[PDB]
């Protein structure tokens, strides 16, 4: 039912990348699997695909050489290596599984085959400058922050590098008026974000606020207590 | 190179046409797929096999095929629909997958909104750690464009101020924020800091003081 890959990470240049794709809830089976990128603010590009029930594989004519397409049976993990990486591989890799069954294919008519389940994607991001985790703040609500009725409280995730960085509340439970604002990048080189909750006035004495910052690149999670 | 224009727009509840113009090597002799992909999301598969839909997906989209050219038809363009859509086919032969360059959807008469503005000052284990960040949060906007300026008590500050660019978000409005570095003694130093938010001529305050 889903495809679960591996975190985002830096990696630098002349280096390899290999990123998998995990299927939970649900096996390989005789599916295609997809490799497609996502440079930032660029289209999609596919890369290469594989039968896993067959190990039959193909590769983008631009990416031949430098990605090595493979697949584990069981477990049903699949595998997309790129070498000779470059600033211009920094990208979002998403994995992507087929509807078409391969069982009930005849090489003689083509498949309605299509890019039906996708995993969420994995940033890779192709630089010299070094991880960095991040520096976890919180931001107390007040009078100035509160509008009535409901009031403004958050965390501030500073310096931290490369992208990307998640932020969820009360271990997923708070989801109502949570608003995560996209990173600023710094002079630095390195970027910082916030992230902000709306909540009833009345239970800020009564209830614990925690965010939770997840630095993947890092393999850092700082659980943050937002008190007023 | 499958052909896409790069943006269409249309009005609130009516037709959208997209087109995926290519050659008889991709479009003409294979099936065509289309995929949504709303902003900060993994695209989405809405017409495969040239017309047909998955579970869950709204008739109001329909696909077309008439050799190298296929072509997306939105009927009833809702606000949700604010999205990128790409065409994508396999090239049976080569065994190779191809998408066209993409097609941004914007929905027409959208109504003004005047931006939400929430501004924190420096925490205390932020000044402990000596250093200090002014935190301006800018939401609910529209169109996505907003002019932000510093002051440190009424006198303009331009360095040590980083401004994003305006981002979509999921309501189709707009939200950016803007940080003021400072030195824990110059947060000390003023009576207050302020964040200026103009947008369509009209200007949003909010102030801070140690
Ligand atoms: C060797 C590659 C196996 S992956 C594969 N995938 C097929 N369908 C792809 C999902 C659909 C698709 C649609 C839109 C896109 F934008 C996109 F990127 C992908 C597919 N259809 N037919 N085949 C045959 C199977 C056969 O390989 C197995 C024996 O070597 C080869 O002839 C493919 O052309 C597909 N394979």
């Amino acid at each position: 039912v889903q495809l679960q890959e591996s975190g985002a990470e830096v990696k630098k240049p002349g280096s390899s990348v290999r990123v998998s794709c995990k299927a939970s809830g649900g096996t390989f089976d005789s599916y295609s699997i997809h490799w497609v990128r996502q440079a930032p603010g660029q289209g999609l590009e596919w890369m290469g695909g594989i039968i896993p029930a067959f190990g039959t594989l193909s590769s983008a004519q631009d990416f031949q050489a430098r990605v090595t397409i493979s697949a584990d049976k069981s477990t049903s993990t699949a595998y997309m290596e790129l070498s000779g990486l470059r600033s211009e591989d920094t990208a979002v890799y998403y994995c992507a599984r087929g509807s078409f069954d391969y069982y009930f294919w005849s090489a003689s008519h083509p498949p309605n085959d299509a890019l039906a389940i996708w995993g969420q994607g994995t940033l890779v991001t192709v630089s010299s400058a070094s991880t960095k985790g991040p520096s976890v703040f919180p931001l107390a609500p007040s009078s100035k922050s509160t509008s009535g009725g409901t009031a403004a409280l958050g965390c501030l995730v500073k310096d931290y590098f490369p992208e990307p960085v998640t932020v969820s509340w009360n271990s997923g439970a708070l989801t109502s008026g949570v608003h995560t604002f996209p990173a600023v990048l710094q002079s630095s080189g390195l970027y910082s974000l916030s992230s902000v909750v709306t909540v009833p006035s009345s239970s800020l004495g009564t209830q614990t606020y925690i965010c939770n910052v997840n630095h993947k690149p890092s393999n850092t999670k700082v659980d943050k207590r937002v008190e007023p | 190179v499958v052909t896409q224009p790069p943006s269409v727009s249309a009005a609130p509840g009516q037709k959208v046409t997209i087109s995926c113009s290519g050659s008889n090597s991709d479009i003409g002799n294979n099936y065509v797929s289309w995929y949504q992909q709303l902003p900060g999301t993994a695209p989405k598969l809405l017409i495969y096999d040239n017309n047909k839909r998955p579970s869950g997906i709204p008739d109001r989209f329909s696909g077309s095929k008439s050799g190298t050219s296929a072509t997306l038809a939105i009927t009833g363009l809702q606000a949700g629909d604010e999205a990128d859509y790409y065409c994508g086919t396999w090239l049976y032969d080569r065994a190779v997958g191809l998408f066209g360059g993409g097609t941004k959807v914007t929905v027409l008469g959208q109504p003004k909104a005047a931006p939400s503005v929430t501004l924190f000052p420096p925490s205390s284990e932020e000044l402990q750690a000596n250093k200090a960040t002014l935190v301006c949060l800018i939401s609910d906007f529209y169109p996505g464009a907003v002019t932000v300026a510093w002051k440190a008590d009424s006198s303009p500050v331009k360095a040590g101020v980083e401004t994003t660019t305006p981002s979509k978000q999921s309501n189709n409005k707009y939200a950016a924020s803007s940080y003021l570095s400072l030195t824990p003694e110059q947060w000390k130093s003023h009576r207050s800091y302020s964040c200026q938010v103009t947008h369509e001529g009209s200007t949003v305050e909010k102030t801070v003081a140690p």
